[PDB]
RNA sequence: AAUUGUUAAGUGCUGAUUUAACCAAUAAAAAUAUAAAUAAUUUUUAUUUGUUUUUAAACACCAUUAGGUAUAUGCAAAUAUAAAAUUAUAGUAAUUAUAGAAAUUAAAAAGCACCAAUUUUUAUAAUAAAAAUAACGUGCAGUAAUUAAUAUAUUUAUAAAAAUAUAUUUUUUUUUUU
């Protein structure tokens, strides 16, 4: 029939295009602080 | 609902079970049930039903109706189940029922690649329509915000697995940028590449059929 | 949301485009003396100067007032550019 | 649901809208008055159309003691639900002067 | 074409006041 | 002169409490001194739309109506 | 949660006493006897389900069906445990 | 019916309400639509009295009801004219009719379970009931009605 | 003649796609149904309710086992009742909190989601003794732990996965398989360590420090 | 009122006092809903009352 | 400058120079007085309603000449290109609408030029209006040429609009008036014009061949020779040939019964440079 | 269950009644779950503030009876929803009754002047040694048995204060209960 689309506003994203982030998923090594055990530091914690 | 609204767009007796009466009938049987039983012109079993399968078949008239069923009646319920009389919906579907002539690999195929492109492509224009005599709703924004990353990883699929299909459809629609890099610094690291092997994609074209691998 | 307004309870517009545009350019407010001349009897009746306005660019009948004369004119080159009778302007050459 | 009033919710049917409102016209609590949640759907819909051409008010209820079941008698006050069980079917047999 | 000599008013305005930002206070 | 329709209503309607013919003052006479003018929609009754009657800016601190 | 909140609404006698533990079918007409069992079972401090048969969709048969419990056709009329 | 209109109009001569029904009709032919219906209601006096163009309160008025098949665009522009006509007061536009009330909004799961050749093939009489149709008026159409009503009055006229 | 290329494990396997549109659609029980309908009784023979294998080399070398199985063409293919569960980030991470959580509430049966090397840790955990039994456990989506007690509560006390966060993977020498045998200056057979080897095989502990093997680790219980 | 709003007594009477008793229960059954009304049409309230 | 910038990849997406936020409609609001709508229209993201443009414009009271009318109705009337075919006619509504805000408001100082109405006339022309664009539009702004020449002058875009109106309508004599009225004004068209002149003529091929195959001018002789004159008026300017030329030769070749032409033409095409444009095969 | 509707709907701004609102657009749709960021650099439904002048009739507010101010629609800018990371605080005295508050009360309410981490100014054919200012938090601001609190924004020198515009919370059981 016909398409009437144009890659420059897709791409600048007129009309107000949101795309919502993720949930926390950064995944930097800059801000991780803590060394990383297998099983963690304290594995079996049993709340008492 | 929103796959039981698709499968009551493609298939045809999908609502109707083999009790032969729907949920909404069963608990409004005065408004779905016939009002009147006329003993009049029984049309008997079709013989004509081996051409459409599906309601992708027949977009010529309203509801999916042949041709052939409509043979007794005058012109005024003719020109009412016409092209003209067919809402936003029908002819929805009807766009998209034109491709999935064109690109389907079976009668009850709808999950192709150069299928589904097509499909969210159709969706795009749909929303970005809709956005242009309403740029004030917030919900079609992300909604077309999202279709189009899904468009793009649909032809970004359809280009490696069905090169040809997908060059017919960017050469066919006017659209050749399609499958643009958006930031600079992301592709110069090799980024916009590193798609075709993370979605495994790299080995997909035949390279005896396209070049000479020697 | 948005608030809106009917022109002589028929025509709904939105109410800020009706103060700027479309309450003041009508036919039958703006140019009482060039809707007196309307056509009663061939134009439309979805069609009158209550909420025609004045830039209507599509020609309408006109009755005229001085002779018995019935023409087809626009509103916006009646109002706007200035327009008359074609048979009043054949006459006024024939007179003087 | 019954037959009869899905098919009478509509603005051509005066009765029917004000079966489902109060005096004043608008809506019951639903702890008062529940409904099939269609019905009142069907309800809001049929007070607007039938209000926006004219055919009901947009204030008051023209059919409110039609609909109410429960009506005190003429000689009292309030209504006592001891009438409910009367099931009088003229055991003493009386005849009218006009017969 | 003829609103560009107002526009390079305002961005030469808009450099001074940048400029102007190594005065500090008042 | 303009705004007539702005103080009256779009659709004349009759409130179930002024039945029949129900009592309206005529427009040519003037209001009370101070008084306020409230569209013909948000009135109680048309009582209350008498000049005599019409509320005013420091009655309106103390009644409703 | 999970459920759209729906006002409980049935034409049988039976799904209201396995619905509620207290159940009570009123009439507007009658607002002192109504008031007094109100005051009885808040002062135990018990859960308590009121319905009024004015303006209800299943009068008809909720009237035949308390005048088959109890005997007497008198409102209000209290239900506990079945 | 696809479109059905409720036409409020005011009680003007014969002559001026059959040219704007006859505007109406042509309108709605002119722009390939269908006419399935138009019946007069009569003049009937609502609870709430509507103005006209010149502001004049109408104790009176007359109902009509005209049921359509019309192209969406077609019956926007027709929309369009009836809504700006001199004579028409009001008129709402009922867009409910090849489905159902309480579908789209209601339960989730019912809302692909319908039929719209159930409501579409269907006059608006037998969509919105009025308060004298019932389903025995109905089942009376298909009952031979004739050689059983000939004796109904067999007892009324001796008395 | 160019034919189009299969891409993905659903292409693979030949799904049918018969819901419009939706290729994530789960597809087990239409198919289940389909291949139900396709078999039929041969009159001069149908299949049992044992689980199938489809090719004759796919029997298990147990002879008691081999019982229990039985050879079914296209028909050894979607068995199983329980779907996939569903309210994290790894398999082994949800087997071991699914557990963690029920063993707490005292239930029998926990539908847990099978995966390759979650049901060789169920088998572990099985032969050491901290699981009753399963059911359901050719099933290839899910299948149910049947939980041990004994005098009121639960044998299995802690039961924690090695991917603490859910997204940190860690590979353990054969140096570590000796340092998780013998921790805190004792002999440990008490706390079950289990990993997977490169061979794929779902090994504990112990049986890793007998063969000189390490591998990738999974969950810990005792 | 209260000097701190705690509780709330509206003082009322009827015309005919014969019908005062048609007016005493029902109106009794308005605290909520009175309450209600102070919650939402009422701002700077020191505390929600007890209506008597 | 966004047609001729002096920089490479203008927006970025840094964490503290990123600019795309700032290229929205509302920043340019300061400022609309100095601005330029062409390329408000074409650089802008936000944009609201044309109609809603229009009214924040004269809001604002600013002088608008014909060029701003004339990028407010090109931005109406692309929303009229991207809109399916079934929804066109409520957005010619705006047009026509917007139009009569440009003519009766005159306070700020906005005057209709001939850019204006052009555009209004490929408005109809995309909508698919004849009796509209043609009967009210060209009319008006012929009576507007002829009653105050020498600040009215039609150029050549007026006449490009005419000539898409006659092809999106389907009349062809009126299309070559147009075009005779371009060259008897002593002004050179533009190669669009000779495109719409040749697909008009493959119009008038088509239906004289269809007319003698069921049995103005109905010799059909003469027409090649009115047709084959349009592809010798590109060599008589300057007019250099583009893709559609090549497609609307060849199509008037094909509608002429000429393959001798076509197979002329595609040689011809790659003798400069013409991407031969996969319809041309199959023509 | 929500958002938007001008060219589509309802519309006196649907929230006065009412846990339920016609129609139109929007619920799912690449590989991979182990894969070591497979994703985007966008928008504002809420609050103020601007945008125009017989160009809101009204309603409300500050000068006291009459002026202006805004307010709702059309656009627009700023801020904000939402945890975590980073730094510091451990204890405060309150609550009312159609007056035995002769009662119950640590479940942490907080960190214009005063106090030298610093900062400001200058030399016109001569080119740095003179002056001033700490950083931060209180600050007598009360009572009438006075006085709902918190958060954002704006205006007034009672500024440690007071006023205006919204939102949220506080009800002690005789109203509601999927
Ligand atoms: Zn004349």
């Amino acid at each position: 029939t016909e398409w009437k689309l144009s890659p420059r506003d897709i791409v600048l994203r007129r009309f107000g295009q949101h795309t919502k982030p993720p949930g926390k998923a950064a995944l930097d090594v800059g801000s991780m602080r803590g060394s990383v055990i297998p099983f963690g530091r304290s594995p079996g914690e049993q709340l008492v | 609902p929103v796959q039981k609204k698709r499968q009551e767009q493609m298939l045809y007796g999908v609502n109707i079970p083999e009790t032969r009466q729907m949920k909404f009938e069963e608990q409004h049987p005065l408004l779905a049930g016939a009002l009147r039983k006329l003993e009049g012109q029984p049309k008997g079993f079709p013989f004509w039903y081996r051409k459409y399968p599906t309601r992708r078949h027949a977009y010529e008239y309203r509801f999916s109706i042949p041709v052939e069923m409509l043979d007794g009646y005058n012109d005024d319920v003719k020109k009412a189940l016409s092209k003209g009389m067919m809402s936003i919906q029908e002819k929805q579907f009807a766009q998209e029922a034109m491709y999935m002539e064109r690109y389907a690999e079976h009668d009850f195929d709808t999950t192709s690649p150069a299928v589904l492109a097509v499909k969210r492509a159709l969706k795009c224009r749909v929303l970005r329509n809709h956005l242009l005599t309403n740029p004030h709703n917030n919900i079609i924004k992300t909604v077309l915000a999202n279709t189009e990353r899904k468009l793009n990883h649909a032809l970004r699929r359809l280009r490696k697995v069905d090169f040809k299909k997908y060059w017919e459809i960017i050469r066919d629609h006017d659209v050749q940028d399609i499958l643009q890099p958006p930031n600079l610094v992301t592709y110069r690291q090799g980024s916009y590449w590193k798609y075709d092997w993370n979605a495994g994609l790299a080995i997909s074209t035949n390279l005896a059929d396209v070049m000479d691998p020697r | 949301k948005a608030s809106h307004i009917r022109i002589a309870n028929r025509k709904r517009v939105e109410m800020f485009v009706a103060k700027r545009f479309h309450l003041p350019t009508r036919l039958a407010t703006a140019a009482p003396d060039i809707a007196a001349e309307w056509h009663d009897e061939l134009n439309p009746m979805h069609m009158y100067p209550a909420i025609i306005g004045i830039g209507h660019v599509q020609p309408v009948w006109w009755k005229c007032a001085i002779c018995s004369h019935s023409y087809q004119m626009s509103v916006e080159k009646r109002v706007v550019r200035g327009g008359g009778c074609p048979q009043c302007v054949v006459n006024g050459k024939r007179a003087v | 649901p019954s037959p009869e009033v899905y098919m009478k919710l509509n603005y051509k049917n005066p009765a029917t809208i004000s079966r489902f409102l109060t005096r004043t016209g608008h809506m019951y609590p639903a702890d008062i008055l529940p409904l099939n949640p269609e019905a009142v759907v069907k309800l809001r819909v049929a007070k607007a159309q039938a209000i926006r051409i004219g055919l009901y008010p947009r204030f008051g209820n023209p059919f409110w003691f039609r609909s109410q079941k429960f009506r005190p008698k003429a000689y009292q006050e309030n209504y006592d639900p001891t009438t409910y069980s009367t099931k009088r079917t003229v055991e003493h047999f009386a005849y009218n002067w006009v017969q | 074409t003829e609103g560009t000599q107002e526009k390079l008013a305002a961005a030469i305005q808009e450099h001074v006041q940048d400029a102007y930002r190594f005065s500090g206070p008042t | 002169r303009l705004d007539p329709f702005f103080l009256d209503e779009r659709e004349e309607t009759v409130l179930p409490s002024e039945l029949p013919n129900p009592p309206k003052p005529d427009p040519s006479t003037p209001l009370r001194e101070r008084a306020l003018k409230v569209p013909a929609q948000h009135r109680g009754h048309w009582v209350l739309r008498d000049p005599d009657i019409a509320i005013t800016r420091e009655e309106r601190r103390t009644d409703p109506w | 949660s999970a459920t759209r909140w729906l006002p409980f609404v049935s034409s049988d006698l039976k799904d209201y006493l396995n619905r509620y533990w207290a159940v009570m079918f009123t009439v507007g007409a009658r607002p002192i006897e109504t008031g007094h069992i109100r005051h009885y079972v808040s002062w135990y401090c018990t859960r308590m389900k009121v319905v009024l048969l004015d303006h209800h969709v299943y009068v008809e048969p909720l009237r035949q069906q308390l005048q088959e419990a109890s005997r007497t056709p008198e409102l209000p009329l209290l239900f506990v445990n079945k | 019916v696809f479109y059905s209109f409720v036409l409020v109009m005011k009680p003007r001569q014969r002559r001026f309400t059959s040219q704007a029904l006859r505007e109406i009709g042509v309108a709605v032919y002119s722009n390939g639509g269908l006419i399935r219906s138009i019946t007069n209601e009569g003049i009937m006096r609502p609870y709430s009295r509507f103005r006209d163009a010149d502001n004049t309160p109408l104790t009176y008025a007359r109902y009509i009801i005209l049921q359509l098949d019309m192209g969406e665009e077609e019956m926007g522009k027709v929309d369009k004219i009836i809504r700006e006509h001199q004579d028409v007061l009001m008129a709402l536009k009922l867009n409910n009719l090849e489905r159902p009330v309480g579908i789209r909004s209601g339960n989730k799961e019912l809302q692909a379970a319908y039929f719209p050749l159930d409501t579409f093939t269907r006059l608006e009489e037998e969509i919105n009931w009025s308060p004298q149709t019932s389903a025995d008026i109905y089942t009376q159409l298909e009952m031979n009605w004739k050689e059983f009503s000939r004796t109904r009055w067999s007892s009324f006229l001796r008395n | 003649q160019g034919h189009r290329l299969l891409h993905g494990k659903r292409e693979r396997e030949g799904s049918l796609f018969a819901v419009a549109n939706d290729v994530k659609r789960d597809e087990r029980l239409l198919r289940q149904q389909l291949n139900a309908l396709l078999e039929e009784e041969r009159m001069p023979t149908p299949l049992v309710d044992l689980p199938g294998v489809e090719r004759r080399r796919d029997l298990p070398a147990d002879p008691i086992t081999r019982l229990f199985f039985q050879h079914k063409g296209d028909h050894a293919l979607y068995y199983g009742t329980y779907d996939k569960p569903s309210v994290l980030y790894t398999p082994i991470y949800d087997f071991c909190h699914r557990i963690r959580e029920a063993t707490e509430q005292r239930k029998r049966f926990v539908v847990v989601p099978s995966t390759i090397e979650t049901r060789g840790c169920a088998r572990v955990m099985h032969d050491h003794g901290l699981v009753a039994g399963f059911r359901d456990f050719h099933n290839d989506r899910a299948f149910a732990v049947e939980l041990k007690y004994f005098q009121g509560d639960s044998t299995i006390n802690v039961i924690e996965p090695c991917s603490y966060d859910g997204r940190t993977e860690f590979e353990w020498s054969p140096k570590m398989m000796r340092r998780l045998l013998n921790t805190h200056g004792i002999h440990n057979r008490l706390v079950v360590y289990i990993c997977r080897t490169a061979d794929n095989r779902i090994i504990d502990h112990i049986h890793a420090v007998k063969e000189n093997i390490g591998g990738r680790g999974l969950m810990m219980v005792h | 009122g209260s000097r701190r709003s705690k509780e709330i007594y509206i003082v009322w009477f009827t015309v005919d006092p014969g019908a005062r008793f048609e007016l005493e229960p029902r109106l009794h059954q308005l605290n909520h809903w009175v309450q209600q009304l102070i919650i939402k049409r009422v701002k700077r309230r020191p505390h929600i009352p007890r209506v008597t | 400058d966004p047609d001729r910038p002096h920089i490479k990849h203008i927006y970025n997406q840094t964490a503290l120079a990123r600019n795309l936020r700032y290229a929205r409609y509302g920043y340019f609001k300061r400022d609309m007085h100095l601005l330029d709508v062409d390329k408000l229209v074409r650089h802008a993201r936000l944009l609201p309603t044309p109609g809603r443009l229009l009214t924040d414009f004269l809001y604002q009271r600013v002088p608008l000449p014909d060029k701003s009318c004339a990028a407010l109705i090109r931005y109406q009337r692309q929303q009229i290109e991207m809109l399916e075919v079934w929804g066109r006619h409520a957005s010619f509504q705006c047009a026509v609408e917007m139009f009569e805000r440009m003519i009766v408001t005159n306070i700020p100082p906005v005057e209709v030029g001939v850019e204006t109405h052009g555009e209004m006339v490929l408005c109809a022309a995309a909508c698919g209006k004849w009796e509209e664009g043609w009967n009210v539009y060209a009319n008006r702004a012929r009576e507007l040429e002829k009653e105050s020449p020498e600040s009215f002058i039609l150029n050549t875009f007026f006449f490009d609009a005419l000539l898409t109106l006659c092809v999106a309508a389907g009349r062809v004599s009126e299309g070559i008036d147009t075009l005779e009225e371009v060259i008897k004004r002593n002004l050179r068209p533009r190669g669009t014009m000779l495109n719409k002149a040749m697909i008009l003529y493959s119009i008038l091929g088509e239906q004289m061949s269809k007319h003698e195959a069921s049995r103005y001018l109905c010799e059909p002789e003469e027409v090649e020779k009115m047709g084959l004159e349009v592809w010798s008026l590109f060599d008589f300017y300057q007019l250099p040939r583009t893709t559609a030329s090549i497609e609307a030769y060849m199509r008037m070749c094909c509608a002429f019964n000429k393959p001798t032409l076509v197979l002329k033409a595609q040689g011809f095409a790659d003798a400069s440079d013409i991407r031969l444009s996969i319809e041309c095969f199959h023509w």
